[PDB]
This record gives structure tokens, C-alpha cells and sequence, in this order.
């Protein structure tokens, strides 16, 4: 059974910093792609960032220079250092692992609410 | 200068996913469909209820432009009466559909090395969609008789799913940008001519 355990949400004032974590168990973490999505209540998911098994990091232009993705392969943990938050970053964030094995499905996490307002 | 913004939909930079397609209503402007044929970049250019050759000579009350991205294997499902993951769970067209369906390959734009995870599509749903119904719910789908309590696991899968477009995939799995123009005709006066 593949599991993704999210952690690190909560309330933060405009300008704060957060560190979301994704606990992966049940597959080869060193050979998997990890992606982050946020969903504002009322709209669809927005691709936030992604880090492949190659270590390459790709960020959306809405969070360029403010977010950062970490990959602790021995711990099998995906860390998203969310720094210098704005009110437009409010929403539920999802980390998901997917692909490489064909007749497989992208496994998703349970989500963590992130609120930024004052 | 009263031309309808066609470039704002086709030449757009971002395209929504099929589960959360983007609709832009166009009204009170001059619609020049002749420059659409003068591109030859479209793989599919089919119209329903009207003839595409006899276009540019009609009037309509409102014109809805639904833009999203799917793969070439699923472009056939953008038609009335079709079935599949896209036609049933993501975007369903009515049987009395009176509009046009335009699509073109966007592999050099919506496909990156390792997988373009920006685009998603709904895979599981307890029932099919209605015509022009959009379901952006992320509720955990209950595959079997075992409940889920909002947590994924056995017989409990996330409803959405990524494509992972790669430039090396087959032509059926490569990303295709779709723009579905809906021509609405009511008892109200028309606002889109030209
Ligand atoms: C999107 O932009 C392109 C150009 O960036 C438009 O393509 C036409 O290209 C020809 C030859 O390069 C030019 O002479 C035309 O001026 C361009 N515009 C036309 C014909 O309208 C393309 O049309 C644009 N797409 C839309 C929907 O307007």
C-alpha cells in the first residue's frame, strides 16, 4: 500500500515561512517524481513545483524565488520550503508521486491547509 | 478595431486542464473565422449544426470558447454522444450541440523532458457529467465497498491524475490543445456576427 503523509500547514501572516513535508512509503523513492499542487476553494489545482529523480527543480512563475523543493532520498521526504508568503498562496497543498511504471497510478497525499491573511 | 479576441484563446500562454476547463464568453464584436482556416496548424476542425465552409456569414447570441488540453487518443471524445474518461468524467458535449470543435498538436509547448505534470484529468467519478458541467471536486473516490474517510489507500484513489506529457511519447499520447466554440441561439438578439 503506497502512502503519502503530508505535514506542515497552518496559519501564517503575510511574509512568513512554511516547510511542508511529504512522507513516502511503499515504493522506490529515489526513482520517483514528486510534485506539489495547491487548490483554492472554488478553483482547480494549480501546479506549484516539481522535482524529478534527476534532482532538477522546476518552479512556477508565481512562486519563483520564493519556494524551494528539497528531496531527502534516505529519509524519503519531499520538503517544500515556502518562504515570503502572500495572501494569494492560501489553499490546500497536495504532494503526489507518479509514473515510471506504466499501468500504475499517481499516488497523492491527504493535503494540508495553508492560510495567509491579516 | 471591433474584432473578437480570437488570439486571446488560441494564442493563449496557459491552457486549463480538462477537468477544470476554461470558458471565455465572446459577445458584441466582429468574428472573422477566415483567419482561423488560414493557419493549417489544426489537426481537428469539425463543426456541428453549422457548416465550417459556410462560416463567417452567421450570427449568434453568445459564443462560448472552452479551452483545455488532452492527448490525441482522446480528441475523438470531444463530440456529442462520445464515451471515455474525458467525455464522461471531464467534458461532455450535449447531443444538440451547435458549434465547432478545434484541436491542434502542442507537443513543443505542453510537453517537457521527464513529464509535464502541469496538466491533469479526472479518472474516477461516481457518475458521468452533464453537458457543460465542470467537476473540480477532489473528494477521495470510493472504488469498492470499503469507506475511505478522506484518506487514500486500498480501494480509495485520488480522483485526479496527471498526463506526464513527454516529447518521446506516441502520437496518441502527445498533448493537444482543444478549443470548443459553442454557438448559442435563443429568442434574444444576436451579438456575434461579422
Ligand atoms: C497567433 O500569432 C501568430 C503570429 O505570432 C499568428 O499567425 C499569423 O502569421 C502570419 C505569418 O507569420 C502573419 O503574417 C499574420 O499576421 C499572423 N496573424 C494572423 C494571420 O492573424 C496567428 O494568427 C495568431 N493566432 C490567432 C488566433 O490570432
Amino acid at each position: 500500500q503506497v502512502q503519502l503523509v503530508e505535514s506542515g500547514g497552518g496559519l501564517v501572516q503575510p511574509g512568513g515561512s512554511l516547510r511542508l513535508s511529504c512522507a513516502a512509503s511503499g515504493f522506490t523513492f529515489k526513482n520517483a517524481d514528486m510534485n506539489w499542487y495547491r487548490q483554492v476553494p472554488g478553483q482547480g489545482l494549480e501546479w506549484v513545483t516539481s522535482i524529478y529523480s534527476d534532482g532538477r527543480t522546476v518552479y512556477a512563475d508565481s512562486v519563483k524565488g520564493r519556494f524551494t523543493v528539497s528531496r531527502d532520498n534516505p529519509k524519503s521526504t519531499v520538503s517544500l520550503q515556502m518562504n515570503s508568503l502572500k495572501p494569494e498562496d492560501t489553499g490546500v497543498y497536495y504532494c503526489m508521486a507518479g509514473s515510471k511504471s506504466g499501468h500504475e497510478l499517481d499516488h497523492w497525499g491527504q493535503g494540508t491547509q495553508v492560510t495567509v491573511s491579516s | 478595431t471591433n474584432l473578437c479576441p480570437f488570439g486571446e484563446v488560441f494564442n493563449a500562454t496557459r491552457f486549463a486542464s480538462v477537468y477544470a476547463w476554461n470558458r471565455k464568453r465572446i459577445s458584441n464584436c466582429v468574428a472573422d473565422y477566415s483567419v482561423l482556416y488560414n493557419s493549417a496548424s489544426f489537426s481537428t476542425f469539425k463543426c456541428y449544426g453549422v457548416s465550417p465552409t459556410k462560416l463567417n456569414d452567421l450570427c449568434f447570441t453568445n459564443v462560448y470558447a472552452d479551452s483545455f488540453v488532452i492527448r490525441g487518443d482522446e480528441v475523438r471524445q470531444i463530440a456529442p454522444g462520445q464515451t471515455g474518461k474525458i467525455a464522461d468524467y471531464n467534458y461532455k458535449l450535449p447531443d444538440d450541440f451547435t458549434g465547432c470543435v478545434i484541436a491542434w498538436n502542442s507537443n513543443n509547448l505542453d510537453s517537457k523532458v521527464g513529464g509535464n505534470y502541469n496538466y491533469l484529468y479526472r479518472l474516477f467519478r461516481k457518475s458521468n457529467l452533464k453537458p457543460f458541467e465542470r467537476d473540480i471536486s477532489t473528494e477521495i473516490y470510493q472504488a469498492g465497498s470499503t469507506p475511505c474517510n478522506g484518506v487514500e489507500g486500498f480501494n480509495c484513489y485520488f480522483p485526479l491524475q496527471s498526463y506526464g506529457f513527454q516529447p518521446t511519447n506516441g502520437v496518441g499520447y502527445q498533448p493537444y490543445r482543444v478549443v470548443v466554440l459553442s454557438f448559442e441561439l435563443l429568442h434574444a438578439p444576436a451579438t456575434v456576427c461579422g
